[PDB]
RNA sequence: GAGCCUGGGCUCCGUGAGGGGGGAGAAGUCGUAACAAGGUAGCCGUAGGGGAACCUACGGCUCGAUC
RNA sequence: CGCUAUUAUUGGGCCUAAAGCGUCCGUAGCCGGGCCCGUAAGUCCCUGGCGAAAUCCCACGGCUCAACCGUGGGGCUUGCUGGGGAUACUGCGGGCCUUGGGACCGGGAGAGGCCGGGGGUACCCCUGGGGUAGGGGUGAAAUCCUAUAAUCCCAGGGGGACCGCCAGUGGCGAAGGCGCCCGGCUGGAACGGGUCCGACGGUGAGGGACGAAGGCCAGGGGAGCGAACCGGAUUAGAUACCCGGGUAGUCCUGGCUGUAAAGGAUGCGGGCUAGGUGUCGGGCGAGCUUCGAGCUCGCCCGGUGCCGGAGGGAAGCCGUUAAGCCCGCCGCC
């Protein structure tokens, strides 16, 4: 992806890497549903 | 380093490169492609009038405490609904369900919500074709 | 005045061969052996730098 | 790589008389670059200055005397008509006259000064004040 | 040595400025190109007979005794190269080049620099084509390229 | 050569069982991941695992404290 | 519209605030060293024919002044075109040069890369000899190994990964990254150079080549470590930290994926603006010598570090290895 290295700043936020694992998971499960 | 293209004949170039970094920002992008003029319920207008059919009251943000009296209008053009605030102490005695009312701005940053309600975009002007400066200051009256 | 114009540091030489006294003409910085045009004898030995004269030095134009 | 040896030459002549030199030693010369400096000794930046003579191209050894606030090149070399001058001195110049805009005509290099009294235009190349 | 490694070396010549031949060459003119056609004959390429010359002889700057250069020296007579010196040894070393990259695939930062000869190769066509040096389509192909060496 | 019918292409709009995540909103439940060596130093990348913040492994960075 | 130098030709910014491609080679295009001769396309001057009127600026005159109208003089009409003249700059054409770049010779440096062979300890398993009850492990313990003889000591055999101290603040490489020895093939840089060619150059949209770890495909191998997993503890709980075991994987061959705090968080080339002190390589000159490819001192060139004055910056800090003043190109906010 696009990174922005403003976002790996912790304050206010959960860790970014932990968001990116979360994305992709979204990501799959979108993906599946339609059918591909 | 130094700044490019500064040459004599790098016309288009330079042309190119500030229609480019042009697209970056909001106030030219937003005015090119018609995105107000699409997204707007009032077609493009300073007053458009609409009928009321619910009073209702909303919530102030923190730290102040507050209700503040709105109605939600559904418009004549096109029959979108949306919600305006009626201004004024005791503005909303002098209105009704089924009444005709006009619906101006209500003043704030980028056309938009003012002071301690947000959500709220527009404000009452006039009800049944009288003024509501007047109706609430007790020199006209609702026909 | 200052060092404007750059002046080289090698030097041409005029040297005698020490077998057959022949007299002869050198560059003193050489990359490739040096040897007598009579009877080829070895006159300067090349290095990385200066080369080494093993001859006798008549002159230093 | 090299572009332009009359911007070399301004700029280190402002760089060394901003911190206080005697004198001033330009490799790559030209003829151009004698002009200029010709033109500079006539309105009284500089003094006495001369070609010295290399295998590879001349030297202009120079000497300065206090007198220069800040000189450069104009890029790009602008063509202007003898109807459009105070724009450029209102662009480089702080006063109404106050240093000299370098023209290169048809009838060699000058001043605007001598420009507009013959009555011709050019193409810009320096400044000087 | 810029081109590629962005190194800023200075390791050249440094010239007098002369005008005239000194005084004290033995040689003239005219066995200057005598001697410059021997050499030839032996086998050496131009910038070894200057060192040649320089070193043994003690002739320095052979455009002073004479008015011409070395190879305006050989195309007079019948000696000059058709391909000319640098092209021909950058050639040379990428064929051996490619002869060892053959037998050793995965070495991986030698073909690197075999681009990098190509490239200077190229350079040097468009140059000669311009002047006519080469004919106005010559092109480098290894295969060909072969058959020069 | 209109209109009518038929098929195709491009394009705009409305709607739909069910599901997905985002943003706001007085006060709620479970934990306590980050800021101090934040009580296992933190963070990048890849992969696997877990109610959830998160935890581990390989390679890196210091934007890491003590001697 | 301006405020807004928040779209920046005039006139912005990219170490830390938004922002340098992971790094290189190159096509179009833009920018391009010095002298001489020519042409006169761009450019400059003079003049002829056109660019409706209203609108804009100025003065005078008529409606009471004005707004308005009229006479005249100028501009606007982002310019087109017919001729004459000039040649500094740019372009085009033709000769010359050596300063930038490239080629070549010489003696040296270096964990640059590939191939083949020979080794060093350590660890694990097995077999034999000796010996008797605990060993390991922790904050404390227990799961585990052990009387079918463990841990420990000795003699032998086998196997797979790695190359300690020396080792550096060090070196080579475009970057990623590269440390046993000998031999072979191969790439690039610096120094020295009255050697050769003669501007052959810079940057590079689009395109291409390389590119840690992990992951995938196919085939082999598998000592130690060890995601997942399983057990013991600690805890209010503990899907974890701690302990005992363990699969992929880590290794070789041949291919794909193309990512990172891929960071100097600092794009590449060129000229200029005080120096000091270390270290690495090469060269020169003096002195020592055990005569050593050796030691010390000084100078020139190139690399790599620490201080620092003017100067710069919001500051931290940078400071001739600029985050300073100039000439350029590409990417980005
Ligand atoms: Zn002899």
């Amino acid at each position: 992806m696009k990174r922005r290295p403003r976002k790996w700043k912790k304050k206010g936020r959960m860790r970014w890497k932990w968001i990116k694992k979360r994305i992709r998971r979204l990501k799959r499960q979108r993906r599946k549903e339609r059918g591909l | 380093g130094k700044k490019a293209p500064y040459g004599e004949f790098a016309g288009r170039k330079l042309k190119l490169k500030r229609k480019k970094f042009r697209w970056s920002d909001i106030r030219y992008k937003r005015r090119v492609l018609r995105l107000k003029e699409k997204s707007d319920p009032l077609e493009g207008a300073p007053q458009a009038r609409g009928i009321v059919l619910e009073k209702i009251a909303v919530e102030a943000k923190q730290p102040n405490s507050a209700m503040r009296k709105a109605v939600r209008v559904q418009l004549i053009k096109n029959g979108k609904v949306v919600t305006a605030f009626t201004p004024g102490d005791g503005a909303i005695n002098h209105i009704d369900e089924h009444d005709e009312v006009i619906i101006e701005g209500i003043g704030g940053p980028k056309g938009g919500s003012m002071g301690d309600i947000p959500g709220i975009r527009y404000k009452v002007v006039k009800v049944n074709r009288v003024s509501l400066k007047e109706l609430v200051k007790g020199r006209k009256e609702k026909p | 005045p200052k060092n404007l114009i750059p002046m080289p540091r090698s030097r041409f030489l005029r040297v005698k061969c020490i077998d057959c006294g022949n007299e002869q003409i050198v560059f003193s910085h050489p990359a490739t052996p040096v040897r007598c045009l009579v009877c080829g004898a070895t006159l300067v030995e090349p290095t990385g730098g200066k080369g080494i004269i093993k001859a006798k030095v008549l002159e230093v134009e | 790589t090299l572009l332009d040896p009359l911007a070399n030459a301004l700029s280190h002549i402002t760089n060394s008389e901003r911190v206080g030199k005697k004198e001033v030693y330009i490799k790559p010369a030209s003829k151009l670059i004698g002009e200029v400096l010709r033109v500079m000794l006539e309105n009284g930046y500089i003094g006495e200055f001369e070609l010295i003579d290399d295998g590879r191209a001349g030297i202009y050894r120079v000497q300065l005397i206090g007198k220069i606030n800040k000189a450069g090149a104009i890029k790009p070399r602008f063509p202007v008509k003898a109807r459009d001058y105070e724009k450029w001195e209102k662009r480089f110049l702080p006063a109404f006259e106050f240093g000299i805009l370098i023209v290169s005509t048809s009838q060699g290099v000058m001043t605007h000064k001598e420009a507009l009294e013959k009555g011709i235009g050019g193409r810009l190349i320096a400044y000087v004040y | 040595a810029r081109i590629h490694a962005r190194k800023r070396g200075k390791s050249g010549s440094k010239r007098p400025p002369r005008t005239a031949p000194p005084a004290w060459v033995e040689y003239t003119a005219e066995e200057v190109e005598a001697l410059v056609v021997k050499l030839r004959k032996e086998g050496y390429s131009t910038a070894m007979i200057g060192t040649i010359l320089r070193d043994q002889y003690g002739i320095p700057s052979v455009k002073l005794i004479t008015g011409k250069k070395i190879t305006k020296i050989l195309e007079e007579n019948g000696l000059a190269p058709e391909i000319p010196e640098d092209l021909m040894f950058l050639i040379r070393r990428a064929v051996n080049l490619r002869k060892h990259l053959e037998q050793h695939p995965k070495d991986k930062h030698s073909r690197r620099g075999l681009q990098l000869i190509e490239s200077k190769i190229r350079r040097l066509v468009k140059y000669y084509r311009r002047t006519g040096k080469l004919p106005a389509k010559w092109r480098y192909d290894p295969e060909q390229a072969k058959l020069l060496v």
